[PDB]
């Protein structure tokens, strides 16, 4: 803009181009989001549109905030806070190797966000570590709403080719046309066993089929009785039924029991069955902790 | 009166009505110019199926019972801003991530048009939420369209 000068280039967007810039009358640091409105590609106002009219209306402190927006030129420019990382470059400055208590701050502020939005009928559908922004200050926020909704009018159906495949839930993965809150809920469970861990994704799939197996293989397959709608959705096919005895223990090594169930209530393979936001804020895992 | 045609042209009176200066209006016009974007889309492969469905024209009402004047002073003016409306409900409700903005151009300022984008999302963003949140509003909203012919 001329308000604003231009100090780096932070990266791409999902539809834009992301600066680190300066406020020239208040000297105050923020992120720049630039969309060009003279397309060849011709959709991405669209997507822009979406997000301001979501982030106008989602102000938490866990969920990046929109402070402006202007039109100048051939470009609309979104004015946000300015966040240090996401959780990704994050994962490469500490070796993938978080504290514990850290693990549980991230979670607590990720669940506080997904639960604020969830409360106001808003579904995120595109959850995952560089979609998370953290600060200096260790405050985590949700940010890249460019593939969020409002649900609750009637629907025929939303789209089921949402979420990174990496974080997609089973149900979604097996063509679900309806799906709530819990859709993003698996997606944080996923991010869970990566701050718990190594910061490696649990489930690296390669394809539907593949994400769906490493998913069953490791949690189970469930049956008839624990998910009776299973084997009615569009796109389900029999899976092999592996074993639900298999141990987390490994798999999450910096978690505890506390955490292991938390884990679990998350990673439900039936949506139906997954814990909510506001209900995994209330676990034991949270307990003893820092802001409230 | 639950089904799509019979809501649209609820709409398109609804806008005869509103539009008191667009004495050779027809309620047909608005349905016209709404259907033909839809199918347009739908030819061209930027979605799989319509996005007129009931809800989505309770929705776009919505945005027009607000946002358009009744000092609208021309038919090429109101084609304009409806389809300011019609595009933020498909980037607002619709199932793709992107919908193009040709089918909804018909002026020669591109410049107006998003602007006009900015000024209806500041006007409407919280009821925009609010009819997804809250039933009530919803079925309100519906009950009033319904009542329009
Ligand atoms: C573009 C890549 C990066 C993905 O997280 N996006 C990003 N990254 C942000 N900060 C993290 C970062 C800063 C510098 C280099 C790399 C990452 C950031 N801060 C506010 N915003 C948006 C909401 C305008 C930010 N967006």
């Amino acid at each position: 803009m001329q308000k604003y000068e231009k100090l780096e280039k932070i990266g791409e967007g999902t539809y834009g181009t992301v600066f680190k810039a300066k406020n020239r009358e208040t000297h105050e640091i923020v992120a720049l989001k630039r969309v060009r409105l003279d397309d060849d590609d011709e959709g991405v106002p669209s997507s822009a549109l979406r997000e301001i009219c979501l982030l106008k209306e989602l102000k938490h402190k866990n969920i990046v905030r929109l402070h402006d927006v202007l039109h100048s030129d051939k470009k609309l420019t979104l004015v946000f806070e300015f966040c240090d990382q996401d959780l990704k470059k994050y994962f490469d400055s500490c070796n993938g190797d978080l504290d514990p208590e850290i693990v549980k701050s991230f979670l607590f502020q990720l669940l506080k966000g997904l639960g604020f939005c969830h409360s106001r009928n808003v579904l995120h559908r595109d959850l995952k570590p560089q979609n998370l922004l953290i600060n200096r200050n260790g405050e985590l926020k949700l940010a890249n709403f460019g593939l969020a909704r409002a649900f609750g009018i009637p629907v025929r159906c939303y789209s089921a080719e949402v979420v990174t495949l990496w974080y997609r839930p089973p149900d979604v993965l097996f063509g679900a046309k309806l799906y709530s809150t819990s859709i993003d809920m698996w997606s944080a469970g996923c991010i869970f066993a990566e701050l718990a861990n190594a910061g490696r994704p649990l489930f690296p799939g390669n394809d539907v089929d593949d994400q769906l197996k490493r998913i069953f293989r490791l949690l189970g397959t469930p049956t008839e009785e624990q998910w009776p709608s299973m084997t009615k959705l569009p796109d389900y096919k029999p899976y092999p039924m592996y074993p639900a005895t298999t141990s987390l223990v490994n798999v999450v090594p910096k978690l505890n029991a506390t955490g292991r169930d938390l884990l679990q209530n998350l990673l439900k393979c039936n949506p139906v069955q997954r814990i909510s936001a506001e209900e995994a804020l209330q676990h034991p895992y949270f307990s003893d902790f820092c802001p409230p | 009166q639950a089904s799509t045609s019979e809501l649209l042209r609820c709409l398109g009176e609804f806008l005869c009505r509103r539009c008191y200066r667009l004495k050779h209006l027809s309620p047909t016009d608005p349905v016209l110019w709404l259907r033909s974007v839809d199918r347009s889309l739908l030819l061209q492969g930027w979605q799989d199926q319509g996005f007129i469905t009931p809800a989505n024209v309770v929705f776009l009402y919505m945005l027009c019972r607000d946002v358009i004047s009744s000092e609208v002073g021309s038919d090429h003016e109101l084609q304009a801003v409806l389809l300011t409306c019609l595009y933020l409900s498909y980037s607002y409700m619709g199932n793709e991530i992107s919908y193009p903005l040709k089918p909804f151009l018909v002026e020669s300022c591109k410049e107006a048009f998003w602007d006009r984008c900015l000024s209806v999302i500041n006007l409407m963003s919280s009821k925009m939420l609010q009819i997804n949140a809250d039933p009530h509003y919803f079925t309100q909203v519906f009950s009033d369209l319904k009542n329009e012919s």
